């Protein structure tokens, strides 16, 4: 297809490929898997986090 | 690394000792070659080249 | 004269032109031009437009006939060769055996 | 609604770039179910939990 | 070289919880059959 | 689920359209009369009622009721 | 006064207050669910 | 069956048939808010057994009372004087239609 | 697992995170972008002076 | 007690992950830290009876 730009307002050279792409959403998601620890409980056996 | 869903750790170096020499000896600006065989390793990527 | 590509702007080889700076003038030159060249490439490329489609990969018309031109030619040296074989007639290579 | 073009340089390896308007409207919104589960018993002496 | 004496370890290297440690059954029953042979030989 | 109230891509109200279109499947149009007759140009919203799939009619016959 | 269950099968409403064991009151399923706080809650729209 | 937060995220996208030129941008906090930059409107249905229905048992619009909400539903509750500065019937939502 | 190779010369250490990776090409070759909630857990000690 | 203030307002509290003992009463730590099992060794767990543990 033929494109305009959205910032500058003037066409784009080339021509863009457009159109409907099939997209699943995986369960992986960064909210479960932050993590950071400053200071926390150790072990009995050797006193090591 | 590629942004598909990878991780990477961090540290936070607790005396002034450590933080001298993970700045002077362990900076990413010191290490823009790799040892090998002196060839460099930070440079340009796609998107960039094109 | 010229103009850049991996060869002089990849993480390969000596010749880059960070490389350059590097040896040259110090580690702040070279880490500088770096990020300029971060923040200013993706500025152009992104309001040029650069893409790929189904039609940067359809074949022409003079490749199909080279493709069926060779296929034919291909297949009867191949004939002819395990013909040679099973006739016996094959001259055996002089480093192993007919197989 | 895709498009293949190169594109503000933060798409560079295997990353993606979505439309801030169509997760407002409902795109790629989902929904998350955990469970938790508790049990009170009655021991060999006679006394139970409350 | 030849050992007639042991020592018991700490319990620090050998939690409460392992119910208790491996040694520590072990150590039981060495002392069991220990005390075993000096009735058993009386 | 249910119908989403507007197209995703542009923001055309399209949650008023679902009874009207499986109307219109009923006297015999085809899909691509149906949509036209809905006045659904664009094709980012002609998706929006063509694959949808509603389940809140399947989902309730296991509610619980009286 | 007392907290009502409302059962997995009849939906009638029942009262247990007790140890009792959990069986409904009519039916014979053992299968109790907590009615709904009476509290408002505020959510946004977005 | 529809959960709270996916309900109200609905509600949102309805566009309201307001002119926005009357009223002021709510300060921050002040959740209470006041006559001069707030609307409000009100839904409720309790869905119920048509009685009068016969006994195919077949067709869920026979067979129930408002068993569908849809945004003919919301009522506007006028607050402070704007009953008096709006005519009636100016104030709704646009559509009138919307499941 | 043994005390050698798990214990003495590879260890486990506090003061540190973990998180996915993303793209950003408006830092400098040399920085890195931390999210404020692992700024809020990790501290470092600064002594007073004047 | 506190130690640096001999009031008894102490309180349980634990921040975003550490576990600790604080003097309400003035911001004061007394104790931090736990020692606990993990998981790994939760599959070894054996039980022996009291009866059997003492003879
Ligand atoms: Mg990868
Ligand atoms: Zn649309
Ligand atoms: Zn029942
Ligand atoms: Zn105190």
């Amino acid at each position: 297809d033929y494109v305009t730009s959205g910032i500058t307002g003037e066409p784009l050279e080339a021509y863009i490929y457009f159109g409907p792409v099939y997209y699943q959403k995986l369960k992986h998601m960064v909210l479960d898997k932050m993590h950071a620890r400053a200071r926390g409980p150790r072990a009995v056996l050797t006193r090591q986090p | 690394a590629d942004f598909d869903g990878d991780e990477m750790n961090l540290h936070l170096p607790q005396t002034e000792e450590a933080k001298a020499e993970a700045l002077v000896l362990m900076g990413t600006k010191a290490n823009l070659v790799t040892p090998r065989n002196g060839e460099p390793l930070i440079a340009a990527i796609q998107d960039f080249l094109t | 004269s010229g103009s850049m590509d991996k060869g002089t702007l990849g993480s390969g080889s000596k010749n880059n032109i960070f490389y350059i700076l590097l040896r040259d003038w110090g580690q702040n030159e070279a880490a500088d031009a770096m990020s300029r060249l971060a923040r200013l490439a993706p500025v152009y490329l992104s309001n040029r437009g650069f893409s790929i489609g189904i039609g940067d990969v359809t074949p022409g018309q003079g490749l199909l006939k080279a493709k069926y031109e060779l296929l034919n030619a291909g297949y009867k040296k191949c004939d002819e060769y395990i013909e040679a074989l099973n006739t016996g007639k094959l001259q055996q290579q002089p480093g192993c055996t007919a197989e | 609604t895709v498009a293949v073009m190169s594109y503000s340089g933060y798409d560079i390896e295997d990353a993606l770039v979505l439309n801030k308007a169509s997760l407002d409207r409902g795109f790629g919104r989902c929904l998350v179910y955990k469970n938790a589960k508790c049990t009170l018993k009655r021991y060999t002496n006679q006394t139970f939990d409350k | 070289l030849i050992l007639t004496r042991l020592l018991v370890p700490p319990l620090c290297i050998r939690p409460s919880v392992v119910n208790e440690d491996d040694l520590t059954m072990k150590l039981t029953e060495i002392i069991f059959l220990n005390d075993v042979i000096k009735k058993h030989r009386i | 689920m249910i119908i989403p109230v507007r197209c995703f891509t542009c923001g055309k109200i399209v949650g008023n359209k679902w009874e009207a279109y499986l109307g219109l499947l009923q006297a015999e149009y085809t899909e691509g009369d149906a949509l036209d007759a809905l006045g659904l140009k664009r094709y980012c919203c002609r998706r929006m009622l063509l694959a949808h799939v509603d389940l809140i009619e399947k989902l309730l016959n296991y509610a619980p009721l009286e | 006064q007392p907290m009502i269950y409302i059962c997995g099968e009849c939906h009638t409403e029942n009262e247990i207050k007790s140890r009792d064991p959990i069986r409904c009151r009519e039916c014979g399923y053992r299968i109790m669910y907590k009615k709904r706080t009476k509290r408002l809650v505020v959510f946004d729209a977005r | 069956i529809v959960q709270d937060e996916i309900l109200a995220h609905r509600l949102g996208l309805i566009p309201i048939h307001a002119d926005p030129r009357l009223f002021e941008y709510r300060n921050q906090g002040d959740e209470e808010g006041t006559e001069i930059d707030t609307l409000q409107f009100r839904l409720q249905v309790r869905c119920t057994r048509n009685p009068h229905a016969a006994k195919d048992s077949s067709d869920p619009n026979e067979l129930y009372v408002n068993h569908k909400v849809y945004t003919r539903h919301m009522t506007w509750i006028p607050l402070g004087n704007q009953a008096d500065l709006f005519p009636e019937g100016t104030i709704r939502p646009v559509h009138d239609d919307i499941l | 697992q043994g005390r050698f190779r798990g214990n003495l010369s590879g260890k486990r250490v506090d003061f540190s995170g973990r998180t996915v990776i993303s793209p950003d090409p408006n830092l400098r070759i040399d920085e890195v972008a931390v999210p404020v909630h692992v700024a809020k857990i990790l501290t470092f000690p600064e002594k007073v002076n004047k | 007690r506190c130690p640096d203030c001999g009031s008894t307002e102490l309180v349980e509290d634990s921040h975003y992950s550490q576990s600790q003992l604080v003097c309400s009463d003035c911001g004061c730590v007394v104790t931090e830290g736990v020692l606990t099992t993990t998981f790994s060794d939760e599959g070894n767990l054996r039980e022996v009876t009291y009866s059997r543990s003492t003879g």
